């Protein structure tokens, strides 16, 4: 009914980055959990998620580089983000839809985290 | 305004009633859920629990009638039924004990459907003006019960597990005991015969022997339904057959086959109907949200405010014709908002699923719960049976019509769901559309022949 985001912060492009999204009252196992994003300017946009029977979905622009997956023991559910470039730059919400489907928009989801900043800086080290 | 045991039936029945419908709710969820079951698997085995759960009902009527009396087999029936409901409970610690608990769950229906109806025909002097009254009350005390389940039991399983959802209804039917035992001399007059003698033991051992015996046909039939199939065509040809060498039996029989159809119908609100309120439908009206299983609480919901208003307001077979009419209207919905009023996320408002539980709940008030008193008054212990094997018969059909709206395990997307919800929901309400032409069209016929 309430979920709790950790694990945001700031990184150089190219690292990565993972996101845990924890509920508290009911078994997060029913439930299909996407990740959205809203960067500066911007409307919230699916990211990634895993609906109640390992199904997954995600936007095309982090494919191969996010995975979304689930501990159904620790009832928890993961957002790695690898090779992660500036324009990722977001704050991450995830959200529950109970069942087996990810509806894009934010609408089709009830259950809504506070949100994590994200920030991937173009920083390189100096040659 | 009723007779002191009125009360009494009408607790009891409502507590084991929402004992039942508290795992009918969750049932196929929890097939999919926590038995890793495909929604094909699910849909077809609830088809056959609720087969067995509806057709075993004569066995106790006899039960009831000639063997241990009304009132010892209610208490025998309610528990067989907690014992199945606290079985299922157990069944999470013990997977392989959830066929048993299924069929110990039928088996206890079987013994227990038909008993507080029985006694509270015989709380009341034969021809009592209250009648009516009270078996609207009945049927309202019913579909309390299944509304408080329905609305409960899936946010509960969220909550908590199934384990303490099936525990609940095995206490409900603990309570629907103690308010049986606690009110016994409210009914001391009452009963069938073998109510009044002593209690034949060799009888009782006769039942609880047989009892255990379907117990475990039940648990065999809910894990092979390819046979359960077989089974039940071949007991419909022998049934019909032994019908007709027994022309108002035609009568029964046409507006039996016709119910056969409504019964399919009846039968997609815990599979299809629930799945498609889970994948395509918003899970918040007026503000507030809800677990999408609990949608299926809808149907007793119309049920409670509608029997009132319908039982203050052609004759029988011009209402069975409109029952059909309106299960049309009420899939023909389900259709429509699936091809016109969907978001671009494929998802549908909760309003639209407020009206197609309303149509099909007009056509259970016009099909369902008329027809069952006043067909068997215009024919009779045979016609009962046979009116729930047809119905045990539905309930397997309508499990296999489920699996053709079945998803896949990966699929994520509403807008791959939504046509396949929507073809289906368009064919099942033209059909019963068809359905309810031919019904009407024998109207006038049928209804020379009640004369
Ligand atoms: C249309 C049928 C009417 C449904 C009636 C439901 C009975 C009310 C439930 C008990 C009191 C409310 O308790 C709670 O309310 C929240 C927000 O309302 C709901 O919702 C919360 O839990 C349920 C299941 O546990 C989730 O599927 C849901 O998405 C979640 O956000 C649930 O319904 C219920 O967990
Ligand atoms: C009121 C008398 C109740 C009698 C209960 C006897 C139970 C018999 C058990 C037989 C085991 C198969
Ligand atoms: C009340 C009887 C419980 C039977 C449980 C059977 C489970 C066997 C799994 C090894
Ligand atoms: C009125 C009590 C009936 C007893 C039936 C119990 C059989 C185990
Ligand atoms: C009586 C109808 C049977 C249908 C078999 C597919």
């Amino acid at each position: 009914v309430q979920l709790v985001e950790s694990g945001g912060g700031l990184v150089q492009a190219g690292g990565s980055l993972r996101l845990s999204c924890a509920a508290s009252g009911p078994t997060l196992s029913n439930y299909a959990v996407g990740w959205f994003r809203q960067a500066p300017g911007k409307e919230r946009e699916f990211v990634a998620g895993i609906n109640w029977s390992s199904g997954l979905r995600y936007k095309d622009v982090v494919k191969g580089r996010f995975t979304v997956s689930r501990d159904n023991v620790k009832d928890t559910v993961y957002l790695q983000m690898n090779s992660l470039k500036p324009e990722d730059t977001a704050v991450y919400y995830c959200a529950a839809r109970f069942g087996g489907m990810l509806p894009l928009q934010p609408s089709g989801y009830a259950n809504w985290g506070q949100g994590t900043q994200v920030t991937v800086s173009s920083h390189h080290h100096h040659h | 305004q009723q007779p002191r045991p009125f009360f009494m039936i009408f607790f009891v029945e409502l507590w084991e009633r929402f004992g039942y419908y508290g795992v009918q709710g969750v049932l196929a969820v929890f097939f999919v859920k926590q038995l890793g079951f495909s929604q094909e698997q699910a849909f077809v085995t609830f088809g056959a629990f609720a087969a067995l759960v509806y057709g075993l009902i004569s066995i106790g009527g006899y039960v009831g009638d000639h063997l241990l009396g009304t009132k010892r087999t209610i208490v025998l029936g309610a528990l067989v039924l907690a014992i199945g409901y606290f079985m299922t409970g157990m069944s999470l610690l013990k997977p392989d004990l959830i066929f048993i608990a299924l069929g110990t769950i039928a088996v206890g229906n079987g013994l227990f459907k038909a008993n507080p109806a029985s006694l509270l025909s015989k709380c009341y002097p034969p021809k009592d003006p209250r009648l009516d009254g009270a078996f609207t009350l009945f049927y309202m005390s019913i579909n309390i019960g299944s509304l408080i389940a329905l609305s409960l039991a899936p946010v509960i399983a969220d909550r908590f597990g199934y384990s303490v959802t099936y525990n609940l209804c095995g206490a409900g039917l603990i309570i629907a005991l103690l308010v049986y035992i606690a009110c016994r001399g409210m009914v001391k007059d009452i009963g069938s015969e073998p109510d009044f003698r002593p209690m034949s033991f060799s009888k009782l051992l006769y039942v609880l022997l047989g009892s255990v015996v379907m117990i475990f046909v039940c648990a065999w039939l809910m894990h092979n339904v390819e046979v359960a199939n077989l089974v039940l065509i071949v007991l419909s040809i022998v049934v019909t057959i032994i019908f007709f060498r027994q022309n108002k039996m035609f009568v029964a029989f046409v507006l039996m086959l016709e119910a056969v159809v409504f019964y399919i119908l009846y039968a997609q609100m815990p599979t299809s109907l629930n799945f498609f309120a889970i994948n395509n439908v918003h899970h918040e009206i007026l503000g507030f949200s809800i677990n999408p299983v609990s949608f299926q609480a809808l149907n007793p919901f119309w049920v409670v405010l509608a029997s009132p208003i319908l039982a203050g307001i052609l004759s029988m077979p011009m209402k069975f014709t409109l029952g059909m009419f309106m299960c049309s209207l009420g899939f023909l919905t389900a259709a429509a908002a699936g091809m016109w009023f969907a978001d671009a996320q494929g998802l549908t408002s909760p309003w639209f699923i407020v009206l197609v539980y309303l149509f099909q709940s007009l056509g259970e008030l016009f099909i369902s719960a008329l027809g069952l008193a006043m067909i068997a008054a215009l024919v009779m212990g045979f016609i009962l049976g046979m009116w729930f094997l047809t119905q045990a018969a539905a309930f397997l059909l309508g499990g296999y019509v489920a699996t053709f709206t079945a998803v896949p395990d990966n699929i994520t997307d509403p807008l791959e769901t939504l046509p396949v919800y929507t073809n289906v929901f368009g064919k099942i309400g033209l059909v019963t559309l068809g359905v309810a032409v031919v019904m009407l069209l024998m109207v006038p016929w049928l209804k020379r022949m009640i004369a």
